[PDB]
């Protein structure tokens, strides 16, 4: 039964020794997010925050919660150009923004740079997910700097973060992983308010809220190693409630601080943070455009023009 | 009785009722940590009883990333 009111539970969490009905699960979820934010000092009260929103269950739940918590939450959707999946991701996200009267910023990858994730998986020399991850991270940070956001929030949850950690241990980086990454020059702060919530818990919130999210997974996701890691970790979790959270907390508090010093450079092309002379994003597009011209998918006299970091 | 599977990627199977959700999930080989079962607007827990006339939607909590 519900721990609060004693009525029938909608969500039982054995990991937390807690079961709740609809009303009280909704309150608890919002309050636990508020507590996660306060503890690690992720956001300032009422602050403008850029929420990276895919249309999936987590990032839409995050946009919902951050709005309810009084933050000024502007969504950013990137249209990655992956078939009908990307088309539906955009539609679902626009619909969410429309219904709630929220501001949604959109960057269309193909429209802006000429090529989407599927073309990148051919022309860039990288596999789909590699090109996609890089594009997402760069563009999200770019929009944040350009529009003057101090901080970006993404919907990464416990299973996501535990899987990354497990992956990093299975294939030895570690020290870079965290729920709060500090702001730098040309680099917005990055926070993960949902990092202590299991996927099941976020989904329960999303369903109980009546949030319309995209059920469909990306077609490129099947057979991903992250799924293998999550399956193994959830195998353990099933018979040992709380294991995932102890796993990630144990690493963050104990192991990570004892793991580790060069200043970030400034990209010659776009001026954004990098450890190279030209950042990975700009190098990717230079390689893509080169290969595209050879294959006659792009005009020879067309040149890649990056939007330079403002100052 | 009628169980709609996710993601769609649509999949539909059917099982016998009058038993806990815990039991029907084990038959389908589904890890309770990784899914949410929904009857109407109501989420079901492991102890909840599924009927022989019930229509369930089991939704994957697992994100492919
Ligand atoms: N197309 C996109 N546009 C903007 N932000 C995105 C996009 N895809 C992912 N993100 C951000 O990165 C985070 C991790 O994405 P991931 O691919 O792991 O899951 P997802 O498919 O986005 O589903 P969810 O929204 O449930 O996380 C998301 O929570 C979201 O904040
Ligand atoms: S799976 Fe996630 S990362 Fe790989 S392509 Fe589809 S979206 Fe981009
Ligand atoms: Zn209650
Ligand atoms: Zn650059």
């Amino acid at each position: 039964v519900c721990k609060v009111c004693g009525q029938k539970a909608q969500v039982e969490m054995r990991s937390r020794g807690l079961a709740l009905c609809r009303e009280h699960y909704l309150d608890w979820f919002v309050k636990e997010t508020e507590r996660a934010i306060r503890r690690h000092r992720m956001l300032l009260p009422g602050e403008r925050v850029l929420v990276a929103v895919s249309g999936g269950k987590d990032s839409l739940a995050l946009w919902d919660v951050l709005s309810r918590l009084g933050y000024q939450a502007v969504g950013l959707h990137i249209e990655l150009g992956i078939g009908e999946y990307s088309k539906r991701s955009l539609e679902v996200t626009q619909a969410f923004a429309r219904e709630r009267g929220l501001e949604l910023l959109v960057v269309d990858l193909k429209e802006a740079y000429g090529f989407g994730v599927p073309e990148l998986a051919r022309l860039s020399g990288r596999v789909a997910c590699s090109a996609c991850g890089l594009s997402k991270r760069y563009i999200i940070n770019q929009v944040a700097v350009e529009e003057g956001f101090r901080v970006v929030a993404t919907g990464h949850n416990l299973d996501d973060e535990a899987a990354v950690l497990f992956g990093n241990l299975l294939n030895p980086t570690l020290s870079r992983q965290g729920p709060v990454l500090p702001e730098k020059p040309g680099l917005a702060a990055r926070v993960k308010p949902f990092y202590r919530f299991s996927e099941r818990e976020v989904l329960s919130y999303t369903l109980l809220r009546g949030i319309r999210y995209l059920h469909e997974e990306c077609p490129n996701a099947k057979g991903a190693k992250s799924l293998l890691y999550k399956e193994a970790l959830n195998l353990v979790e099933r018979s040992m409630p709380g294991a995932k959270l102890r796993f990630l907390d144990g690493f963050l508090e104990k192991i990570r601080p004892r793991l580790d010093e060069v200043a970030l450079r400034e990209c010659e092309r776009c001026g954004y943070p990098t450890t190279g002379a030209v950042c990975a994003f700009c190098r990717m597009w230079d390689a893509v455009y080169r290969r595209a011209k050879k294959r006659k998918l792009l005009p020879e006299e067309v040149s890649f023009r990056p939007r330079v970091k403002p100052l | 009785h009628r169980v709609v599977l996710r993601l769609p990627e649509r999949k539909e199977v059917e099982v016998k009722g009058n038993r806990p959700l815990r039991e029907v999930l084990e038959e389908l080989g589904l890890n309770p940590e990784t899914v949410v079962a929904v009857r109407g607007e109501e989420l079901l827990t492991l102890e909840d009883e599924v009927r022989e006339e019930d229509t369930l939607e089991v939704l994957s909590a697992i994100s492919g990333g």
